């Protein structure tokens, strides 16, 4: 019942570069967001579960973190391998709702 | 001095030891779900890590010692040593046996039942609109969303009693 | 090693019927729920319904009644969906994904996809 | 970790049970009677004859050892074998008279309550007619014949939880 | 096989009990009082000394054995005697250990609830006005005086059910 | 070694009262049961009652109301039958035996009988 | 109240013989039978309890078995000493019933 | 060493307040309850109320209602008395008590008391 | 209210005479009574706690007994320290009451 929403549509860095994404829910959703790693091959990944702690396998530069309603995915040095779309998604009531989407470019 | 609950009413229990030990499980409207008590799985990784703490690392740093692999035989002392060398073994590996039995056992016993706390807890608010159950589930007959499970999951809950019905 | 295979690419009339299929292997299956979503071709992902394998307990998403059906084989370890009344407006790729028990439902793995379409050509 | 129960309210049993460790008696209106339990005395034989079979049999082949007796007095390497049997034995006896004290504990505090499974299979069916009893004397307050306590007996007993005419 | 009460919903208690180990608190319309329970504490005075008696007075009259403290060199003879009191030490030291720790677990593990025979005291008569309290303080809707709190200490308790509150 | 110790026979009048005894021993009295048999000459072995002998339960069979009268003495291990109102019918050779508790009922240690007459010769 | 009945007034075998003796109820006693001998001096005892199992003491030839209402008592070898006459009981409800009898009687 | 040191002697106008204290040391404050006893000179020993330090239990004797009343501070191990309207019938030496838990009430540790004197000279 | 009572105003005993002292409660009240020894500079010390039992310090030459409504405190050795006033206390319903007093003095 909750839409999200991504701040930007798509958004670019260079490599090594800290780039922060970030997506707002229109209700409060507790802690519980959901971060997808959208290949574009089609390979899905899941980044951030419960809105703080990290898959395992996942390399540790994807953090993301916040509270309430506003919530961030930060990318603290970023690679060749990084270059896809994000997804975050809210669990806290039915239906489940992923973000609008946003492609992440090299410059 | 086994509890009965997790060889007893807790007949299969599921699988997602990913978190925590124990676990929290409910049905309602809006979903189920599974949570993990923080604080039961942290109790118990700690008499875990303990246990642990007289046995891995710690060592008992024994630096020379008598022969105990031997050679040709050469009748006395040797004899006495080869004696003497069994008997600490064999005590010593009956008493890792021993210490295996009962931290085996003394483990089982320690994750076992501790219901009671939640019981009790959920005592006052099932004492007035239906009541208690402990055949496997734990009924609870309160109406409540998300919210009241995690305040149960919170062990800050309040006991608002439905009053309009008593036992049907 | 975890991985949930799925079929291949499948065509279909308009307002005919297809059955997909995700074989979980790797896991216990009655264990984590399976959740299917779906990503229409450039834009957001969407959430079809869940699915108890321990007992078919089943939650559909409010858009999808009639339209999505989720039923399991506990022999096999697999999931299929049941599709009614298609549309050119349902040619998508579907995720079948593993998740979390319940409401929290984290998708820990994911699925390739399969590609749907709906054409009479 | 004793429960409190065989020394506690099971004061003191009777003794015309010759079917197993655990009973079930009734007081039915078809005359009383009394019934020995099928899975909780086998579970209480079985771990008595897990304990036994690392006590009984299993016993290590020790063929060649010192020599434990001595006639003549020859000093340091008599009584230094003096010392290490000594030792061994007295080693040996408290871990025996150790072990014994365990187990016995453990044995009593195993063979104790359980009575909990029976309390929480009685207590949905004894939740409204006019509540229920804590002992291991409970006054089941379902009007049942001797089907009902076979029912009880037979961990399959269905519900039929009596509406009106209780709690006065 | 920790029981969860004396680190568990007895979160504080009170420090003034100098005449035994426990006691019943309580709060009346004439006084909020206190008691102990002579049979409980005297059942726990009892098993300590019965431990006791193994470990305080009552030793191994051990008289001659070998020489422990040592000087220069001699041959491979003291080596194995050194080695043999070393082991012997080692043995006792974490058998010593190893008792300390079961004794103190167990006496922490008994000295834990047995308090359930005060909740089936209470029950006949706590069941049926305004149901079942088990929360850590005995919420007792019988209306009475310091007689009656006598009577539970003495094990000397009727049931003169209050039915002028039945549901609240 | 169990035995239920028995005396010996009676003849008594048409309509007097006789009490017979059964003296328990090997065995604590109050855990099992005692059960009295009564078998007519020729004719087959008849259940008349059961008694506890912890607190003297009695349950009396339908045919045996005011005719037979169970009694128990815990002091010496022994139990007795009271017969009311005697007639030539009830002349038969009475057998105490132990029991099973209660309705199980399987009478495990047997007497040896008493043979009582009932004539006016 | 259950009426009881032997099947066989008496039966005749030999020596070593297989005899097999059956009593049937009008009801079914579930799995309450007691088989009772008694020798011709007067002695009584105990053979079969709880339909199945054989009481201590009694040698093994002995074996009853059935179930709901036909029960049956068999004796593999036939000795001098099992010269009796033999009684099944019911215990299922009150009040206990004994069967009619069968005099065992060597041909 | 348990000992309760209190104040010194004080001198006030008839129907003035004044404000006592008694300083507990060598235990911990909220175990026993306190009690104050009064006793005027020449004449017998009276109570007059009691406290819970653990959390501030009133009981008063039934003579001294709104005349006396008794707190407590945790932090200081501290028991204060608050006297009002003071006339010369209540010139007394107060004793502050130790007290075990309730209704048993056995002082077990006594105070040595402050004279206060009620006079207009 | 329990109107309790000391009959014995005053009493005197020599040194190393055995001192009975007794007082009365107007009811039963059960087996809780406090014993007050006050010197004459004015420090006042409890003896006997719960009618029977005595405090520990306290040297064991001092007795009480009693049960019901009569009590008494028994002096077994007197010596010079102990010239004092006596106190009883009840304390079973509020309030506490003490006794009238009574001021042993030597002879
Ligand atoms: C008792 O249980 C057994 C299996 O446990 C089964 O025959 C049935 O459920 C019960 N039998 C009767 C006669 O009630």
């Amino acid at each position: 019942d909750i839409q999200m929403t991504q701040t930007t549509s798509s958004l670019s860095a260079s490599l090594g570069d800290r780039v922060t994404i970030s997506c707002r829910a229109s209700q409060d959703i507790s802690n519980y967001l959901n971060w997808c790693q959208q290949k574009p091959d089609g390979t899905i990944k899941l980044l951030i579960y419960y809105t703080s702690r990290l898959h395992s396998g996942v390399p540790s530069r994807f953090s993301g973190s916040g509270s309430g309603t506003d919530y961030s995915l930060t990318i603290s040095n970023l690679e060749q391998e990084d270059i896809a779309t994000y997804f975050c998604q809210q669990s806290n009531v039915l239906p489940r709702t992923f973000g609008g989407g946003t492609k992440l470019e090299i410059k | 001095g086994i509890f009965g609950a997790i060889a007893g009413f807790i007949e299969n229990g599921w699988e997602g030891m990913v978190d925590g030990w124990y676990g929290f499980r409910h049905q309602n409207s809006e979903g189920r779900g599974q949570a993990a008590d923080l604080k039961s799985t942290q109790a118990a990784i700690d008499q875990i890590n303990g246990k642990l703490n007289r046995l891995i690392g710690k060592t008992n740093e024994k630096f020379h010692q008598i022969e105990k692999e031997f050679s040709e035989v050469e009748g006395r002392v040797q004899d006495l040593e080869k004696y003497v060398e069994d008997t600490k073994i064999d005590l010593w590996s009956y008493n890792a046996e021993l210490l295996v039995a009962l931290e085996n056992q003394h483990t089982i016993d320690l994750t076992d039942s501790e219901m009671n706390k939640l019981f009790e807890k959920t005592k006052k608010q099932l004492r007035e609109n239906a009541e208690d159950m402990g055949n496997g589930c734990f009924k609870i007959y309160h109406k409540c969303d998300n919210a009241c499970i995690e305040s149960i999951r919170n062990e800050t809950y309040d006991h608002n009693v439905y009053r309009d019905e008593a036992l049907n | 090693q975890v991985q949930l295979q799925q079929s291949g690419a499948e065509l279909v009339m308009p307002g005919a019927s297809v059955k997909l299929s995700c074989k979980a292997s790797g896991y216990t299956f009655i264990s984590y729920w399976m959740h299917w979503v779906k990503q229409r071709p450039g834009q957001g992902l969407e959430w079809i319904g869940e699915i108890d394998p321990s007992d078919s307990y089943t939650n559909y998403n409010q858009k999808f009644k009639g339209k999505a059906r989720l039923t399991v084989d506990k022999s096999s370890s697999t999931a299929y969906m049941q599709l009614s009344s298609l549309t050119s407006e349902d040619s998508a790729v579907y995720y079948c994904a593993r998740g979390y028990y319940g409401s929290s439902g984290y998708f820990d793995v994911w699925g390739t996809g399969t590609t749907v379409t709906v054409s009479s050509a």
